[PDB]
C-alpha cells in the first residue's frame, strides 16, 4: 500500500479564479492516477483518468499535469457548482489502490 | 533478482474482453 | 442510466458477521468487475476489495485481508460481501463501484449511494 | 448479396424512446455476430454495441452504457437496438454492420444504408 | 477506450501521385487495426485488416503497415475513383472499438 | 483471520530426506508469493527461499541450493518444500511466511507458527 | 550475501525510558529495511517497512530512521509489552535476504 | 463403396445463377454433413461450404457469402449448391466432400470426381 | 480466415530418397491440420489428419509431426507412386477452412 | 432366456458378397436397435453397425462406410448384414449383438456365439 | 474416431490379490465408459456401465471408477474364474464405438 | 367399480414354469393397456411389463428380458404373465396394474391385490 | 434405466405437522413423476401425476412440486390416516419404470 | 387428460362491439377445437370445429383461428342475441374430450 498526500488540505477560493490541486506519491506512480470530486452527501464522481486525459460529459474547465510523484489538478474557471472535496487516487501496477485525504474548496 | 515482486498486480483487467470473436464456429 | 443499489446495513457488535449486496439495474453487470470502497467518517477514501468478471481472481487490501469475503452472482444481477470479525475500525459508509472498462484504467465511475455499517457496543 | 437495410429513425424528444431494426437479406445472420456503428454530424464514427451469434453476451460503449438495450431476432432474421434515455449527443445517422468473421479481428465488411435519428425540439 | 489520431486530417493532391495516411494511438495495439475508405453519400467500405493484410476485392495499389503505436496507409498511385475520407480503425484485446478523425484527400 | 500451519516436522537423520507442509487458511493463497524463514536454535533467523504467485519463478538461499526444492500448489491451498542431502546446520525451526504484497518491500506479515525439524542420529 | 549486524547485542532498560536500537550494514541497502520483534514463544511480528514506515496496527511509539548503511529504531517510551527480541532484515534489490542477529531487551 | 457424382456444370455469363447438384450412391448420405470445394486453375484449393446432417446450420467462405446458397435433399439422397450473381472469380473445377465423421476433424475422405463451371462471355 | 504457407513450392527428388514438406500457419492452430495428396487428374486423397496420425489404408511411409504453426509432412522411401502434388489444410475451431499453395514432387 | 444364433459364415475370394443372418428366440427383437461387432484374429474388438428398432437410421464404422449393409426384418425376428467388396481386413469372427436398452448407454449385453468369415483365396 | 489405450497388456496375479486395470482415453469421454470381461472361446459379458454402475448379476467384487480419460476398473479380491481378457469400451456421444486392445490376466 | 384380481401363484423350484391370470370385472378391459408391477419383500417396487390395448407391442423390464412372457386376452376379460427360468430373485408380490390413460402419463390407478410367487426349495 | 433416490428414508412426525418428501433422479426426467402412497397389507394408489397434478378423488392437502431431477412431495397438514409408506414412480420418455425405495411416516 | 382453460372468465360488452375469447390448452391439442354457445335454459349448441371453420348455419360474424395450444373465438359485430356462454372443447386424438370452464357475456 502507497500514501497519497495532496495539498493543501483546504484552500478557500472565490468564483471565476485559478485554482490548482496537487497529490504526491510516495515513489514514482508513472501516470496511472485519478481524480474524483465529491459533493457533500453523494459518491464521489469520476472526473479525470491517466492523471491528464478528460472523462466524458466533464466540463473542459478542469485540467490534470504532472508525471511521477508530482500532479496536478488545475481549475480554468472556478464555478459556483464546483466547489466540493478533491480526492486523488492511484492504480499503478503490482501496488493496491489508495486514495488521498481529501482537499476542500471553500467560498470566499 | 530474488527480490522481484512476488504477486499477481492486483490492477489487472477484472473486465471481459469486448472484442472476442462473438461468431459461430463454423468447424 | 444504471444506477448501483446497496443493502444490508445496520449496526453489529465486534466479532459477528455481516451481509452486504449490490443489486444492480440496467447495467451488463457479467461483462464488468467490481470494487467495493470504504469511506470512513474521517473523510479517507479507502478501498477494500475487487472481483473480475466472472470470479476468477479476487483482490483485498491488506486491512481486509481474511475477514472479508467478496462474491459475485452474475444470474441474479448483483454483488456480495460477506463480513467477518469486524471490529471498531471497519466503521464506515461503504459504496459500490464499477470499474471503467479501460485496458489498464482501474477507476470506478457508476458508484452507488452507500450503505452504513456500525461495529460498537 | 448480402445487403443491411435499417428502420425505425425520425425525431424524438429528449428522454423519450426509440426502436431501430435491422432487417437483413440473403445473409447467413444466425452464425454472424452484429455491430451498430453510429457517425455523427461532424464525420466522426463511434461503436455503439455488439451482439454474439446467439445472443450470449452484448458489449456497449461507455457512451451508451446503460441507456441502449440490443436484441437479435435469429428466427425473424433481423436486429433490434432500443433506445432510452436519449439525449442530444445521439444526434446521428446510425449504421448496421457485421463481423468479418475472422478469428480475431472485429472489423465490419458488410455495412447498411444508415438511418437518421435527430433528437431536438 | 483508446482515442486514435490520425494525421494529416487533409492532405491534398493529384492523380498519379503517391501518398501516405498516418493512424498513431495512445497506447500500443499490437497489430490490430483496420482502415475504411468512405466516399461522400455511402456507408465506409473495409480496405485492410490487421494493418498490412488486403482485404478481398480491394485494388492492389493500397498497402498498409507499421506496428504498435505509428501507422501507415500508402497508395501507391493516387486513382480518381479513390478521392474520398479514409478512417482508422482499432479492435485491440479488451479495449473498445474507436475510430479516427477523418482524412480527406482533395484533388489538386 | 488468516493463519498458517506448518507441518511433516520430527527427527531425521543426515542425509535422509523429509517433506514440509504450510497448508493456509482463510488467504487468498494464489496471489500471494509465500517464503521459508529458517530460525536457528541459535536465535538466527535465516530466509530459505521464495516461490512466486504460480510458481513462476523460485529463488533459494546460497546454503540450500540443489538441496530443498520448494513447491506451491494453489489448487489445494498449500505449500510444500522438502529437503535432500540433510544435514546437521539445518537443524531448527522452520518458518513459513507470506509476502506483504507490496510494488517492491520484501517483508513478511503472516507468518505460521512454526515446526521442529531436528537432524541427528 | 550482504551481512547485517545491529548494535547493542543486549540493552536493559525500564518502564517509560526512550532506547535505540542500531542495525549496521556491510554495504549500502537504500532503504529497503524491516524490523521484527520476536516475544518469546512466538513467531516474529513486522513493526517497520522501508526503514521509516509504520506497518499497519503498530502502535506509534515505535519509530524508524536511517538510510545507506546506518539504520535506528527509536521507542519513544519503552512500555512492559515492548519486552521482546528485535531483527534487522533488509530486502535489498540483487541480493538475498539476510537478518541480524537480534537485540534482547531486558527488564530492569 | 461410397461414389460422388456431380453435374449441372457448363458455362455461363457473369451474373447469371448456376445449380450444382451432388447425387450420391451407396452412402448414409442422411447422417453426414457434405461440403463443396473449389480447385481454381492455378491449382488452389478454397472451400466453399459446409451443411450439417438434417440442414440445421449451413457456413460459407466470406468469398461466396450471400451469392452461394447449398441445400440438402436427404430423401433423394443428394446435395445442392445454388449461385447467384457469378462472377470472374468463380471459374473452377467444382469438389463434393463429405466430411470424415470425427469428433472435431473437418477433413474430406471421399471426394467427389468434378465439375466444371466456367463464367465467360 | 488463417492464410496457409507451406515450403518448398517444388522438391525435386529421387526413388528411394526422404522429402520432407513444412507447412507453416500464419497464426496457431493448435494441432488441427490435415494433409492430402492430389494425383494430376485425380480429385485429392486425404493422408494424415491431426497433424500426425495415419488415415486409414494410407501406406505406413507417411509421417506428419509438428504443432503449434510449424508442421512436417515426411515420406520414408519415396515409391515411384508417391509422385504428385501436396496440399496442408487446418480446420482450426471459430476460422474457415484455408489450403495450401501445393507443394509439388518432381522426379529426379 | 435370450439367445442370438449367427450364420451364414465361410471362406470367399475378395470382391466377391456374403450375407450374414442373427435369427434371435425369445427376445422382443421389435423393441430394440442391434449391433455388428467383429472381433479380429488378433483379439481386437471393432464395432461394425448399429440400426434403430424400426430401421428408420444406420450407422456404419468408417471401415465400413459404403461396403456394408445391414437390414433388420422385424417381422421374422431376425438381421441381417450384407458385405460387399470384401478383402483381407474383414477376415473375423462376427459377433451380433443387443443394445442395452438404457436411455443413453450403447452397451452390448447380449451377444451370439460367433460366426467366422475368412476372406481368402 | 477415439482409440482407446487400456494398460497395462498383462497382469499375472494370484487367487486373492487386488488387481487395477486402466483405460485410458486421447480425448474426454465424460462417463461413457463399459467394461467386458471375455473369456477365451466365448463371447464377452457386460461388467461394467457409466464407468462406476455395476450391471445386473455382476459379482460385486467388480468396482470401476474415474472420469473424463483415467478409469480404473478394480477387482477386490480375485478368483480363478476371474481369469479372463478385459477390454474397454466408450459409447461417447457424437463419437462412434471403439475398444480396447484388452489386458489378460495370469495365474501367478 | 372396477376391481382387478389375481391368480395361480405357489411355489416352483428355480427353472420352473408359472402362469398368473389378472382377470378384471366390470373394466373396459380392450381400451386399456395392463402393466404388471412387482414387489420385493424388501418393500422394494420393480416395474416388470406392459402390454397395449390390442398387444400390438410389449416392453419388458431388462430383469425380465426373454424369460417373462405376458399375453392379453380380449375376448375372456383378463390378462397373462408366463414366467419362465425363474430364480431366487423373482420371489416376490405381484400386482396387476392399469395405466391410466392419459396422453403421455404412465401412472397406475386400478391396481390389483396381489398373488404371491415363491421360488424356493 | 434411471434409478430414484428418495430422501429421507424414514421421517417420523404427528398429527398437525407439515412434512416434505423429496426424489431424486440419476437424470432429467421433466415433469414426468408420480408419488404412490402404500398402507400395509394394501396395494399403492395414486397421489400425483405430471409431478405437480392432483389425482382425481385425492384430498388437496398433498402438494407437489419440483422440475429436473429435484422434486418435493408435501403434507400440508398430517392426519392419522396420512401414516403410510410413501414412492416417488418416473415414467421418462424412452426410459423404463422404476421407483424409489419408500419413505415412511412414524407417528411421533 | 388435457385440461381446457379459457380467458378471460367473464367479458362484458354493448350491442356492435368486437370481442375475442382465447383458450389455453395444457398442451399441444393440433387444430381439434370446438366452441359452444350456451344461451340459459338451453343446451349448448355448435358454432365452430376444427378451430376455423364455420358450422352450417351459424352466422358469419363468428370467426376462429389459431394452433396449438392458442386459439381465439373472435365475434366480428355483437348482436342482442349473442349475449350466452361460450365454451372451448377438445377432441384431440389419444385424449379423452374436455371443456372448458366457460365465459359469461354481460350486457353493457
Amino acid at each position: 500500500d502507497i500514501q497519497m498526500t495532496q495539498s493543501p488540505s483546504t484552500l478557500s477560493a472565490s468564483v471565476g479564479d485559478r485554482v490548482t490541486i496537487t497529490c504526491r506519491a510516495s515513489q514514482s506512480v508513472s501516470t496511472s492516477l485519478a481524480w474524483y470530486q465529491q459533493k457533500p452527501g453523494k459518491a464521489p464522481n469520476l472526473l479525470i483518468y491517466q492523471a491528464s486525459t478528460l472523462y466524458r460529459g466533464v466540463p473542459s474547465r478542469f485540467s490534470g499535469s504532472g508525471s511521477g510523484t508530482e500532479f496536478t489538478l488545475t481549475i480554468g474557471s472556478l464555478q459556483p457548482d464546483d466547489f466540493a472535496t478533491y480526492y486523488c487516487q492511484h492504480y499503478n501496477s503490482y501496488s493496491r489502490i489508495t486514495f488521498g485525504q481529501g482537499t476542500r474548496l471553500e467560498i470566499k | 533478482d530474488p527480490n522481484a515482486n512476488p504477486n499477481v498486480d492486483p490492477n489487472a483487467n477484472p473486465n471481459v474482453d469486448p472484442n472476442a470473436n462473438p461468431n459461430a464456429n463454423p468447424n | 442510466q444504471v444506477q448501483l443499489v446497496e443493502s444490508g446495513g445496520g449496526v453489529v457488535q465486534p466479532g459477528r458477521s455481516l451481509r452486504l449486496s449490490c443489486a444492480a439495474s440496467r447495467l451488463t453487470f457479467r461483462n464488468f468487475g467490481m470494487h467495493w470502497v470504504r469511506q470512513t467518517p474521517g473523510k479517507g477514501l479507502e478501498w477494500v476489495a475487487v472481483i473480475w468478471h466472472d470470479g476468477s481472481n479476487k483482490f483485498y487490501a491488506d486491512s481486509v485481508e481474511g475477514r472479508f469475503t467478496i462474491s459475485r452472482d452474475n444470474s441474479k444481477n448483483t454483488l456480495y460481501l460477506q463480513m467477518n470479525s469486524l471490529r471498531d475500525e471497519d466503521t464506515a459508509i461503504y459504496y459500490c463501484a464499477k470499474d471503467w472498462g479501460g485496458a489498464s484504467d482501474r477507476v470506478f465511475d457508476y458508484w452507488g449511494r452507500g450503505t452504513l455499517v456500525i461495529v460498537s457496543s
